């Protein structure tokens, strides 16, 4: 009847070691070297050994309470463990001629995207009562992998970096930083992290600006700092490193809008950035100082005639869609202050407001 | 004039030799796969004497060479029709090419000697 | 001039084809060494030794040539003179991958042949070679090398042998596939196996000793088929022949065999005939299939079959680009076994490649007499490709793929909608001329056969020392050949234009039935057509043309041998030209045996070459010749030994032979040189009467050794239709039509 | 028309039947004029892929006069091709009455072996008419020399 619960039982009555199949694949493959390993046992041979644990933890506590006695030696100590020596080898061989090369990472991706799946799928459902992550001291591998969430999008396709795959990535990371939050010690977490948190974020983020021309190169790192970052809002430990990084500068990425607004700099791509750069920031920032630049924004021959009314509006009428996604994502009724507070602008910021607000809920 | 008219109705007469074919001979093909081949550099010496007379300026001095480099590397089998057959046509080419263009030499000397060559091995 | 030809080639620097000058140098001198070969002298040793050793390397820069003639060269190299002791063993080491590593293949039996003792220095040198192309993309020698190597292990020092013992054991491993699907398909019916290995064990038991461990392991085999069917030996091996058969018989089997262990009592060499005899009309009743198509019926496709390079065996090709095309995968369990020779077996193998290929079961066969004869074939329709005429007809004649596989089974490649016109135009003559009755059973060829007998002495296994009358042979031509060929005339023509709804497509098609027919006739009198009944010339019934399958019998052997005295250039039976209209056209396809003729002639080298490395090769062409015919059939075993004491067929077949590329007319002097033994005053005269009253002796006369262009031909027609030569030969070649 | 069947099977539902209906010497002699008619059509319609259906409906009738009287490659073979040379076969086993029994020149059907030559010919194939020619060529005598 309780399908796992029961059948395991009398499976481990009559045998412990009664399931795992095959032994590797690395020196075995330079003693061979062929094609077709790269077809079945780096697409399936590894994963297949994978699906078949991933699916059976889901099902009874038998990789809690009864895997942990199996084995301590001899053929055991080149099961588990080293599998993560081939997650490493992983982001190895993901590094390092035509379609035959694409299968090779196209099968990199769809193992290491699953095994990172199952370091999940592992951790946030199969350790309950929080002791079974300490099995696997190569706890560093797969840290110094999953993080590189960037240097992944190098490592495996930039193809693949459009063709969903990196529609699937965010929520991999999602899933993995997932099982990162909360329920692992906090300190994994700044070993994980605390690797290129601040530095770089405000210096890549400046950067666009001080970049300025080939912008669109840049922009594509941007966009992978800033969705990798979205990625981290599903994720902690956000709040140690990113809302000082938030009063301070997501109100920098509002100077971003402010400055950049001026030039009409590089193309509608940036000019998506901005919803991005301003997405990923209010997601953690407070909405407070932004009505505040509303209409302080506001307050602060034909060039600057039509700036008067294009600081006043196109800061409204560019990024309208998200700020109005932004503030009525979050808090009723503290816009109606804001908007009183503006006066004669009321009208674009309110209208739109209810306009995109009935559009989204329902 | 008259024969445009002539290769027009000559063309439709392969376009009736082309019924038969159940069992095909190589003869029905070779012979026409051959034929077109001919007909081909007939056409195109038409149409880019009329307009190498009528450009530009002395451009011939600098363009055409399109229609030997087109000529050059057309193959044989083993029919011994073909490699006379396309002297036949591009002879009438060196004259009226030659009448068309007067409407450099030593070039023209290396161009005519680069034509010998190839149409002979 | 040469001189001044070749290494300016290599000062040059751009183009003007190394091949170009390279390979005429290496025919200058190879026909220099052969000729010189041929006589010897102090200024012609000398100078033949300052000549020959020099070709021996530009052979292998320009080898993204064709790549044949090549694999010729090698051997050749080194048995024919000084093989060198250091010079060979570098630059031939960076020739291989200097030249496509798949020219390493084009010599398949060869190199592995080679690797054991025919090389004696690979072991030095080309065992790097195979062991460089070896562990990568080599599945195909893995086949070949465990044929010849474990047969013997010559002398050696220590490093020679085990070098090669532990490549073999590179195809136990990654390889224990290899003989996994020998030790499989290692099939089929008993009777092949037991009367075979009977012949094979007992033709040795009668001569001088060699018994020892000749006859002690020659018992093993058997064993194997009948000791271990219920041992730990076949435990490993089991069958469904093993399941019930190898059992029911093992109880009978293992008194009457283990009393044979210690037999060796020569007079018992015949005495085992009455139990084999039994055991084998006992054998083909059971050959019922359901045995080897259940036990075969365990295929993997697991793990890509754990990488497993397996193709269609001997689908590794000749000429460049290897690309590893076909696959295995799994066969469809149906499997169907067939009226023939060794009653061999039909197989569906079911490639990966989205399509299936149906093969051939020869177990009871050394399918290497016949390699070299299809590679020389495709070396055949495959030089057409530089003649016109031979472009202009579109004359090649089929291939096919020869699988020599273990050094007891090969397997061979089967097109469907080709058919054997015999059977067709017997059942197709059937449901048109009478139910069945007809009168192949009454009075024609039982008649005519009874006749003669009544015109000799008495049975028919002599008549050879008879076939006196010039006149009355004219009367069992006439009157059979009249009345029976003319019956498959209509019949054949029915046949056609049965098989052609298309009133017309009967006379299309007939083209290619006819130029087919021309180009295996010249197929032929390049070499001998022996056991080669109208059964063994096999129609195509899709492009209506014909394609010829067998070659037991090659060279002389075909004609040559006392208990079956043949000879004619080609199967001319009569009802197929009976078939061309009333033609004449015959007599100028004869064009198209000329421009074949031609085209061969022109290039002596390869072709020697080719045939050269084929006759001598193969045990199983002189040294096994022997073994091939007497396997065949009984009749043949007590002739030829007592006309083969102390004589060799190699080099003298062979320089026939090229004499008959050269301008040996009439087939006159190769008549004469199967005439030379028995028996002169008997057969010799008799093969000179196509050659004496004067409307034939147009076949004696024209004959000139002075490289005449459509003689051979004109001749070689009249050749075959001097009615005398069929209706004397044998019962098989149905010359009644 | 493509159902040339219906005037085969018309045929056989022509001759048949006048074999098993009633009296048959006068008629069967009766209906060989018709080959005047098929004939002198064949000198009238020019270019016609129907009429060379009649022709081969003409050799598969069991017809001698059709064979003779017959120049149809000469039309007959302009554009029809393999369908004239179809009538040949038919022709030569009994048109071709003096080859068979092997007698002499001056009896053998003189022109019905010359249209075959020039009708393989037209089709100058690449084995037909080298063919061909030293075959109706061969039919007599001085051409062992020449060819």
């Amino acid at each position: 009847k309780e399908e796992g619960v029961s059948f395991l039982i009398n499976t481990f009555e009559g045998g412990g070691c009664g399931q795992p199949s095959g032994i590797l694949a690395q020196p075995t493959l330079l003693y061979l070297r062929g094609p077709f390993s790269l077809q079945a046992t780096l697409c399936w041979l590894d994963l297949l050994l994978a699906a078949l644990e991933c699916y059976n933890t889901f099902i009874g506590e038998r990789t809690v309470g009864a895997l942990q006695v199996l084995g301590t030696e001899a053929q055991s100590s080149l099961l588990k463990a080293v599998a993560f020596f081939l997650e490493s080898i992983a982001m190895h061989d993901i590094i390092a001629s035509p379609q035959e090369g694409e299968r090779y990472n196209y099968s990199k991706c769809t193992v290491v995207v699953r095994i990172m799946e199952f370091t999940t799928t592992l951790l946030n459902t199969s350790p309950e009562g929080w002791k079974l992550l300490k099995k696997d001291l190569c706890n560093t591998h797969l840290m110094r992998v999953l993080v590189q969430t960037l240097c992944e999008p190098a490592s495996i396709g930039f193809n693949i970096g459009d063709v969903q795959v990196m529609a699937h990535l965010p929520d991999v990371c999602v899933n993995l930083m997932k099982a990162l939050k909360m329920s692992p010690y906090k300190d994994i977490l700044e070993t994980h992290l605390r690797e290129k948190i601040t530095a770089q974020s405000i210096e890549e983020l400046c950067a666009v600006n001080l970049y300025g021309p080939d912008a669109q190169v840049d922009r594509s790192r941007l966009a992978a700092v800033v969705s990798a970052c979205k990625q981290l809002h599903r994720a902690g430990l956000l709040h140690n490193i990113l809302p000082s990084q938030s009063t301070d500068l997501h109100h920098s990425v509002g100077t971003e809008l402010l400055s950049l607004v001026y030039k009409g700099i590089a193309p509608g791509d940036e000019r998506q950035c901005l919803p991005s750069l301003d997405l990923s920031c209010k997601q953690l920032a407070s909405g407070l100082l932004e009505l505040a630049f509303a209409f302080g924004g506001l307050c602060e021959g034909s060039v600057i005639h039509f700036s008067h009314g294009e600081y006043f509006y196109s800061l409204f009428s560019e990024t309208i869609n998200t700020e109005l996604l932004k503030n009525l994502d979050l808090a009723v009724l503290e816009l109606m202050q804001s908007s009183v507070d503006n006066t004669k602008m009321v009208s674009a910021v309110l209208n739109g407001m209810l306009d995109q607000s009935f559009r989204e809920r329902a | 004039d008259r024969a445009k008219y002539y290769i027009q109705n000559g063309i439709q007469s392969f376009m009736q030799n082309y019924s038969s074919i159940d069992v095909l001979l190589h003869q029905s093909r070779l012979t026409k796969l051959q034929s077109v081949q001919a007909l081909t550099e007939i056409q195109e010496f038409i149409s880019f004497i009329s307009k190498q007379g009528n450009l530009s300026s002395q451009v011939p001095l600098k363009r055409l060479l399109n229609t030997w480099t087109n000529r050059y590397p057309d193959a044989k089998m083993d029919p011994m029709n073909i490699w006379d057959d396309i002297i036949t046509n591009r002879c009438f080419f060196l004259s009226k090419i030659e009448e068309k263009l007067t409407p450099i030499s030593s070039l023209i000397r290396s161009c005519k000697f680069s034509m010998k060559m190839k149409m002979i091995d | 001039a040469e001189e001044e030809a070749q290494p300016p080639s290599w000062s040059c620097g751009p183009a003007a084809g190394v091949i170009d000058a390279y390979m005429t140098l290496a025919d200058f001198c190879d026909q220099q060494l052969r000729k010189e070969e041929e006589n010897a002298s102090v200024i012609d040793s000398a100078e033949l030794q300052a000549y020959p050793a020099l070709v021996v390397e530009k052979m292998l820069k320009a080898l993204k040539l064709n790549s044949n003639e090549a694999r010729l060269k090698f051997p050749r190299l080194l048995q024919i003179i000084e093989r060198y002791p250091e010079e060979t063993l570098s630059l031939m080491t960076k020739e291989i991958s200097s030249v496509p590593c798949w020219q390493f293949i084009s010599w398949i039996s060869h190199m592995v042949a080679l690797l054991d003792k025919d090389q004696a220095v690979a072991v030095q040198h080309s065992v790097e070679e195979i062991t460089d192309n070896y562990p990568q993309a080599i599945v195909y020698p893995f086949i070949i090398s465990s044929e010849s190597y474990s047969f013997k292990d010559t002398s050696t020092g220590h490093k020679n042998k085990e070098f090669v013992a532990r490549i073999k054991s590179k195809l136990d491993q990654g390889g224990v596939i290899q003989d996994f699907i020998n030790a499989l398909d290692q099939l089929s019916n008993p009777e092949l196996l037991f009367k075979d290995w009977s012949n094979d064990v007992r033709a040795e038991l009668a001569k001088t000793p060699v018994n020892k461990k000749n006859i002690e392991k020659m018992y093993e085999r058997m064993y194997a088929a009948l000791g271990d069917p219920k041992a730990p030996g076949l435990g490993a091996f089991r069958r469904k022949f093993i399941q019930t058969f190898g059992k029911e018989f093992d109880k009978h089997f293992g008194k009457g065999g283990s009393k044979l262990l210690r037999m060796k009592l020569s007079d018992f060499n015949d005495i085992t005939n009455m139990l084999l005899l039994k055991m084998n009309k006992d054998s083909k009743p059971p050959g019922n299939l359901k045995e080897c198509s259940p036990w075969m019926s365990d295929f993997k496709v697991e793990f890509l079959r754990n990488e497993l390079e397996i193709p269609g065996q001997y689908d590794g090709r000749g000429k460049p680009l290897p690309e590893y095309h076909v696959r295995i995968a799994g066969f469809d369990e149906r499997v169907t076994v067939m009226a023939s020779l060794r009653r061999p077996k039909r197989i569906i193998i079911r490639g990966h490649d989205e399509r299936e290929h149906p093969f051939l079961v020869k177990g009871g066969e050394d399918l290497r007499q016949d390699q070299r004869v299809e590679q020389l074939f495709q070396v055949m329709n495959g030089i057409l490709a530089q003649d016109s005429a031979c472009s202009q007809r579109a004359l090649q004649l089929r291939t096919y793929s020869v699988v020599p596989m273990t050094s007891r089974l090969g397997l061979i490649e089967w097109l469907e909608n080709t058919v054997t016109l015999k059977d067709l135009l017997l059942n197709t003559m059937s449901q048109e001329e009478k139910a069945a009755y007809l009168s192949d059973p009454r009075a024609p060829p039982c008649e005519y056969k009874d006749w003669l007998t009544k015109m000799s002495g008495k049975h028919d296994v002599g008549a050879y020392m008879l076939m006196y009358k010039g006149a009355n042979r004219t009367e069992t031509v006439t009157s059979f050949r009249k009345r029976e060929s003319k019956v498959p005339a209509d019949l054949l023509k029915r046949a056609f234009v049965r098989m052609s709804t298309s009133p017309e497509a009967f006379l299309a098609l007939r083209s290619h039935f006819a130029s087919s027919h021309a180009l295996i006739c010249i197929s032929h009198w390049i070499l001998g057509i022996g056991d080669r009944h109208l059964n063994n010339f096999m129609v195509a019934m899709e492009t209506g043309g014909v394609i010829g399958i067998d070659f037991g019998h090659a060279f002389g052997s075909a004609t040559q041998f006392l208990p079956v005295p043949e000879l004619m250039p080609f199967r001319l039976t009569r009802q197929f030209i009976n078939l061309m209209l009333p033609m004449k056209e015959t007599g100028l396809m004869y064009s198209i045996m000329v421009h074949a003729l031609r085209a061969f002639r022109s290039d002596p080298g390869l072709l020697t070459n080719t045939m050269d490395v084929f006759v001598k090769e193969p045990s199983f062409d002189w040294k096994n010749f022997e073994q091939k015919m007497l396997k065949k059939g009984g009749s043949w075993i007590q002739e030829i030994n007592v006309a083969e004491k102390n004589w060799y067929p190699r080099q003298k077949i062979c320089y026939a032979k090229r004499k008959l590329a050269g301008a040996n007319p009439a087939v006159i002097t190769c008549d004469e040189l199967l005439l030379g033994h028995e028996k002169a005053p008997a057969f010799r005269d008799y093969v000179a009467v196509a050659r004496g009253s004067k409307d034939h002796n147009i076949r004696a006369q024209e004959p000139e050794s002075g490289l005449s262009e459509e003689t051979q031909v004109k001749c070689l027609m009249d050749q075959a239709t001097d009615p005398n030569i069929l209706g004397r030969t044998w019962e098989g070649w149905e010359p009644w039509m | 028309i493509i159902a040339k069947q219906l005037f085969s099977s018309l045929f056989s539902g022509i001759l048949k039947e006048m074999d098993k209906f009633k009296t048959l010497s006068e008629k069967n002699n009766i209906t060989q004029k018709l080959l005047q008619d098929f004939n002198r059509f064949l000198n009238t319609t020019f270019s016609f892929f129907p009429p060379f259906v009649s022709c081969i409906q003409d050799i598969s009738c069991q017809h001698a006069a059709l064979l003779s009287l017959d120049p149809a490659a000469v039309s007959a073979g302009c554009l029809a091709s393999l369908q004239q040379p179809v009538g040949i076969r038919l022709l030569e086993e009994a048109l071709l009455r003096l080859l068979p029994a092997e007698l002499p020149a001056k009896r053998v059907r003189g022109k019905a072996r010359l249209p075959p030559d020039v009708l393989r010919w037209v089709e100058l194939a690449k084995l037909y008419r080298s063919i061909g020619e030293y075959d109706v060529l061969r039919g007599i005598f001085t051409s062992e020399i020449g060819t």
